[PDB]
């Protein structure tokens, strides 16, 4: 859940090396010290909330995709089109060239300019009162308390998880020229 | 309409028929210019 | 009262402890003739510069850019005159050098620190106290790169190998 | 053409001063190396001197018998850019200076010391003034009509006589 | 009191947070100077006509209207192929525009002779588009914003189309670096001349 | 900047040596690059 006090709070330190600062609030789901160039006196705090939320949730799929593309998994006739390779960098590079990249850059710059920049916008300037990351997406049940307690920080932690995970997995593919799994 | 047939507006493409990156030929984006750069 | 660094000299007069650094060392008495605030601003200027300088040759030699040619660093300001990006350096130097003026100004007209732009992106200064030892390691690192700097330009002149591989030889 | 003269593109006393004036700097390149800064220096003269002479030879300027350009000013519309032009264009800057200058003085009699504001000038408002050169012709005519460019004869301080 | 944009510097009086735009950016003192009534009034001037003139660029690359004398990608090469009776025409258009939209008060002792002129704002809104009270103060800061980016972007431009002999987009497309062996910066007097 | 260093700027020979120095130079650097205008090109 919250565990307020216990980890994401007010008291909570993941690495008590660095001091918890005082501008950094124990009231933002994923709260758990880690403010050391203190960039919380200054910037946004609901703008780089929903930052962190959008970059958690790509890293997330990015994860799964370039899982599911390093373990030859396929939907029916994309690999007939596109390559049959499993490098994530060669994929891109041919699906780009194959306007299925142009297709996604499309669709979710049309989204993200359509709603994602007037939720931007009402979220930071005081006309909504939407928690950041909040899209009303919820189809699947399962959120009521869990939505607002443990949900938030399961998904905050995955996320970061994610986002050091895909880092580090397409650098290795980088280093060494193959790729995971 | 203003513009006849004869003498009608010109509406060309300055993509020029290839891509942002990775380009082979008669055709150097400045996004290939950083990969030529960061690759010497 | 006599100069702490120097006991038999006495100390200046215009050098009370206002300034971070200071242990009297003013034998020739610029700061009797001239505005120490003004000192001080170039104090930390050359110093500042002269830090950039001395690990602007360490890294230099362990790595330099791919699109750039493999160089000392002096042939890299003669190169880089001929080149074109020497004059880039200069001009950005110059326009922010623009804003330094105001700075000056400010800092002559009572209201701004000699060294102080305001520059802690990284919130590295805290408090009072952890502020002033981050200045007077920074004027002692400055001081102290100056002296440096003079050691590596003139060591390569005269023999001509870099800091690096001239620690590695000899 | 006009006035018996020759266009100095068919005059042949002109293609004789184009020449005369070459042939004495490839004299003096005669006595100089091929890459050297003196031979640079006169190479880019024999350049600048063949361009202007090029230039003159077809503007539809006319020559004389001496071969030098000569300017007709009698008012012609096809010789206007020698006089009636850069005229036209001088008294533009000049009405602009005058009205400038007008404008400042008017200024600095409204002030605490009239004489101090002339030879210490208020450059933020000497710049106003500056900029408002570019309508003189409407705005002093404007202010002529309106009574403010003249004051009336009874107004002035004359001699006795 | 000091400046949001320079935090080292003093906070520049007549710059008071009112205007659009405004975040404390004057390091030379020209408010002091200058009233910064006509300092916005030229601001928003130099940003509109750079609006245009950037996008003049981009489209002119892309979009042509029929003929030779109007098939010049490059847009610096437009200048000259363009018809000149016509250029002259836009020209005197523009000074017709200028005496009239500004009423005839278009100097620095008489633009603003009337208290309700307001920098910047000429009555221009043939499509009401300004009606909205509530859009009004983020339109004036994305129309500074708009303005200075374009300013910017334009001077770029231009003096990218001088370095390189391309039109905008299709030197970004057919890109080459500068060699340095051609447009070298000053010299008029290191050589002595020539 | 000292406003008294201002004014000192702002007196006539000054202002006097440094507009027509001014004035100068851009009939200097106009003669540079358009020279030999003996005529408005008409
Ligand atoms: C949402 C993702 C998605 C889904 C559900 C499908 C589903 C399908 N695709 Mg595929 N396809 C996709 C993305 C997807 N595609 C992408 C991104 C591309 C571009 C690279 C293609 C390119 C493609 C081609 C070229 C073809 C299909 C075909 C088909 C159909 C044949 C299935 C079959 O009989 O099994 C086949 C089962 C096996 C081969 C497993 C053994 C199937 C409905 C075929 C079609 O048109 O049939 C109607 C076909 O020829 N697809
Ligand atoms: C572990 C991941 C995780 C978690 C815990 C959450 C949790 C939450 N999200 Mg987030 N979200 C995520 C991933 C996650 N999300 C990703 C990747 C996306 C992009 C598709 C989104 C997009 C999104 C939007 C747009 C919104 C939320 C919202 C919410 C909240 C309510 C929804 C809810 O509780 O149902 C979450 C239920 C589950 C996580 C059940 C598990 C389903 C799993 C994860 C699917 C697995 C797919 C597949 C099997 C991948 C694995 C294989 C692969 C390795 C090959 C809650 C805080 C809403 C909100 O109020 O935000 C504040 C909202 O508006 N989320
Ligand atoms: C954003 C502003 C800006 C702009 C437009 C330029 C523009 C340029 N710089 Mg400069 N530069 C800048 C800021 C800028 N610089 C700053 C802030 C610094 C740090 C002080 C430098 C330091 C610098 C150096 C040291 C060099 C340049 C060079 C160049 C040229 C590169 C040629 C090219 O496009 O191919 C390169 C394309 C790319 C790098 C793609 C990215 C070009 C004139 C170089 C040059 O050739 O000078 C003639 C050079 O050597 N620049
Ligand atoms: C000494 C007296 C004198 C004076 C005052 C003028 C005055 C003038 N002459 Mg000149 N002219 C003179 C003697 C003189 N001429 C002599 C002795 C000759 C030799 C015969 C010429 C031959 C001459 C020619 C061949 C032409 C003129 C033209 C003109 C007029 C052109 C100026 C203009 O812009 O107005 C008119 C324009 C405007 C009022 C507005 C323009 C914008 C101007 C009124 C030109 C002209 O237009 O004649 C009327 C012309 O074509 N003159
Ligand atoms: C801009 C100011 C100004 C203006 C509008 C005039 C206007 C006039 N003057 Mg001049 N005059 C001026 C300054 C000015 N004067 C100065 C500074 C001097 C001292 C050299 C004189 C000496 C002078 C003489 C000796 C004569 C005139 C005459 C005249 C009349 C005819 C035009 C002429 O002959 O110009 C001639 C102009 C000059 C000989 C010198 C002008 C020198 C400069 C270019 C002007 C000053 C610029 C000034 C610094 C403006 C700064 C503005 C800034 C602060 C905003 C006309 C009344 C003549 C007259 O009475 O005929 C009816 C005449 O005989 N004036
Ligand atoms: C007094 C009115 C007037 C008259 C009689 C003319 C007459 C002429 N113009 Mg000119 N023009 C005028 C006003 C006028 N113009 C103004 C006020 C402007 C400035 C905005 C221009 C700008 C202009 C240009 C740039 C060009 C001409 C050209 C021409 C000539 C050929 C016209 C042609 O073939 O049209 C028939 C063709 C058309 C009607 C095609 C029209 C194309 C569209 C309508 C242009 C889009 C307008 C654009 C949105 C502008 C918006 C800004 C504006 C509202 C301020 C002809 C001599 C051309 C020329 O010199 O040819 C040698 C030329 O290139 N004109
Ligand atoms: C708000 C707008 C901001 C504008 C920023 C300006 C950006 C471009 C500025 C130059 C870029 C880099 C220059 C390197 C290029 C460079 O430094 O070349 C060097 C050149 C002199 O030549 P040299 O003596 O160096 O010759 C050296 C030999 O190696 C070659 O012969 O310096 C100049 O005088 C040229 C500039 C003209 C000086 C007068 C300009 C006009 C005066 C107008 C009034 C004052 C305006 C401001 C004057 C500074
Ligand atoms: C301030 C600020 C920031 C920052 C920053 C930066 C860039 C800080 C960088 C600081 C640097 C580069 C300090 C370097 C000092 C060098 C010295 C004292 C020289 C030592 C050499 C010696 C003693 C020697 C020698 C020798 C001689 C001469 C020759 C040899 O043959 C022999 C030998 C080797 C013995 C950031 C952005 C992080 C944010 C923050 O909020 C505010
Ligand atoms: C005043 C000022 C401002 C400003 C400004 C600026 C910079 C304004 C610039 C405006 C411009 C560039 C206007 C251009 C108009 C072009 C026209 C009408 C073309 C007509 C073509 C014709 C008639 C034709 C033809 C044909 C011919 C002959 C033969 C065929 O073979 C070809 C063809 C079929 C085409 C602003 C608003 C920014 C702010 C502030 O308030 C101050
Ligand atoms: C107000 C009003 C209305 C209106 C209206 C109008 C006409 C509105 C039009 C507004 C426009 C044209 C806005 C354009 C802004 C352009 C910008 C910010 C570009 C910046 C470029 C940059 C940063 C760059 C760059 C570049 C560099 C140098 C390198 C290059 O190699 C490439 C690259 C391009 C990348 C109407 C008339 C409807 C009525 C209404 O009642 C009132
Ligand atoms: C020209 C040019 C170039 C260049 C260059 C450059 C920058 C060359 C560098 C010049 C410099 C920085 C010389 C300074 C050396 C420091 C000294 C002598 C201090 C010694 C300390 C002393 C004496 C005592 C210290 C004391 C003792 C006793 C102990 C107590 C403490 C103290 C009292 C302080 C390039 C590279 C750009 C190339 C270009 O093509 C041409």
């Amino acid at each position: 859940l919250w565990n307020e006090g216990k980890i994401q709070g007010k008291g909570v330190s993941v690495i008590p090396l660095f001091p918890r600062p005082a501008s950094l609030d124990g009231t933002f789901p994923g709260d758990q010290g880690f403010d050391p160039f203190g960039f919380s006196s200054w910037v946004n705090m609901k703008f780089v909330a929903e930052a962190e939320i959008k970059h958690c949730r790509l890293a997330m799929l990015a994860f799964a995709g370039i899982m599911v593309e390093s373990a030859g998994i396929s939907f029916p006739g994309a690999t007939s089109v596109l390559g049959s390779s499993k490098n994530i960098f060669e994929i891109h590079d041919k699906a780009v060239a194959s306007g299925a990249m142009g297709q996604i850059l499309l669709w979710v710059s049309f989204f993200e300019v359509v709603a994602g920049v007037p939720a931007m916008n009402e979220m930071l300037n005081g006309e909504s009162s939407r928690i950041p990351g909040y899209y009303a997406f919820d189809p699947l049940g399962q959120g009521k308390g869990d939505k607002m307690g443990r949900m938030q920080l399961s998904e905050i932690q995955n996320g970061r998880l994610a986002m050091l995970a895909v880092s580090g997995i397409v650098h290795h593919t980088l280093i060494t020229g193959k790729g995971p799994l | 309409a203003l513009f006849g047939k004869g003498s009608m507006i010109v509406v060309e493409d300055p993509r020029d028929g290839c891509g942002a990156y990775a380009n082979s030929g008669a055709c150097h984006t400045f996004l290939d210019e950083i990969g030529d750069a960061l690759k010497k | 009262d006599f100069s702490a660094a120097v006991p038999f000299l006495k100390r200046p007069s215009n050098l009370d402890g206002a300034y971070i650094g200071d242990v009297g060392f003013d034998p020739l008495g610029f700061s009797d003739v001239f505005d120490l605030r003004v000192l001080r601003e170039a104090e930390l200027k050359h110093g500042r510069f002269a830090m950039l300088a001395v690990l602007g040759f360490i890294v230099q030699e362990l790595y330099t850019f791919p699109f750039f040619p493999k160089m000392a660093p002096v042939d890299a300001h003669d190169y880089f005159v001929k080149q074109g990006g020497g004059s880039q350096i200069i001009f950005w130097i110059s326009f922010v050098e623009l804003f330094g003026v105001v700075a000056l100004f400010e800092t002559l007209q009572g209201k701004r620190e000699p060294g102080d732009f305001a520059f802690d992106p990284l919130g590295l200064a805290k408090d009072e106290a952890t502020l002033e030892r981050y200045r007077l390691a920074e004027v002692k690192h400055a001081r102290l790169a100056m002296i440096a700097i003079g050691g590596f330009i003139h060591q390569y002149w005269v023999t001509k190998q870099t800091v690096l591989e001239q620690l590695g030889n000899f | 053409d006009v006035a018996g003269l020759t266009p100095c593109g068919e005059s042949k006393e002109f293609a004789r001063r184009l020449d005369g004036s070459v042939k004495k700097l490839q004299t003096r390149l005669s006595k100089y190396e091929a890459g050297t800064p003196p031979a640079l220096a006169l190479q880019k003269q024999i350049d600048k001197t063949k361009n202007r002479f090029d230039r003159y030879g077809k503007a539809g300027l006319l020559c004389g018998t001496d071969g030098l350009p000569h300017l007709i000013t009698d008012g012609r519309w096809t010789h206007s850019g020698e006089f009636v032009i850069p005229g036209l264009l001088f008294l533009y800057v000049a009405g602009w200076i005058g009205w400038v200058g007008r404008s400042y003085v008017l200024f600095a009699r409204t002030a605490d010391k009239p004489t101090e504001k002339e030879i210490i000038i208020d450059v933020p408002v000497a710049l106003s003034f500056v900029s408002t050169g570019f309508i003189w012709p409407f705005s002093a005519f404007k202010e002529f009509t309106s009574g403010n460019l003249i004051v009336p004869a009874d107004e002035i301080t004359v001699s006795p006589r | 009191a000091k400046s949001k944009a320079v935090p080292f510097l003093s906070q520049p009086e007549a710059l008071d947070g009112s205007m659009a735009g405004d975040v404390g950016f004057d390091p030379f003192g020209i408010s002091s100077v200058i009233d910064i009534k006509w300092l916005r009034e030229s601001e928003l001037k130099h940003g509109r006509i750079c609006m245009l003139a950037a996008t003049g660029c981009l489209v002119q690359e892309v979009v042509h209207l029929p003929g030779p004398a109007f098939s010049q990608k490059m847009a610096l090469n437009a200048w000259a192929a363009a018809p000149r009776g016509g250029m002259i025409s836009i020209l005197v258009a523009i000074g017709l525009i200028e005496m009239i939209s500004n009423r005839f008060a278009l100097t620095a002792t008489d633009m603003f002779a009337n208290p309700n002129r307001v920098p910047g704002d000429l009555g221009f809104d043939p499509l009401s588009l300004g009606a909205n009270p509530a859009n009004r103060a983020r339109f004036e800061l994305s129309e500074v914003i708009h303005g200075r980016a374009a300013m910017m972007g334009f001077s770029g431009m231009v003096h990218q189309m001088i370095v390189s002999k391309q039109a905008p987009i299709e030197q970004l497309m057919h890109f080459k670096a500068v060699d340095s062996s051609l447009m070298k910066l000053g010299g008029a007097a290191g050589n002595l001349g020539y | 900047m000292d406003s008294n260093f201002l004014k000192y700027l702002s007196t006539a020979p000054v202002l006097f040596t440094v507009w027509l120095s001014f004035t100068a130079s851009f009939i200097i650097e106009a003669n540079r690059f358009f020279p030999d205008m003996l005529y408005f090109p008409m």
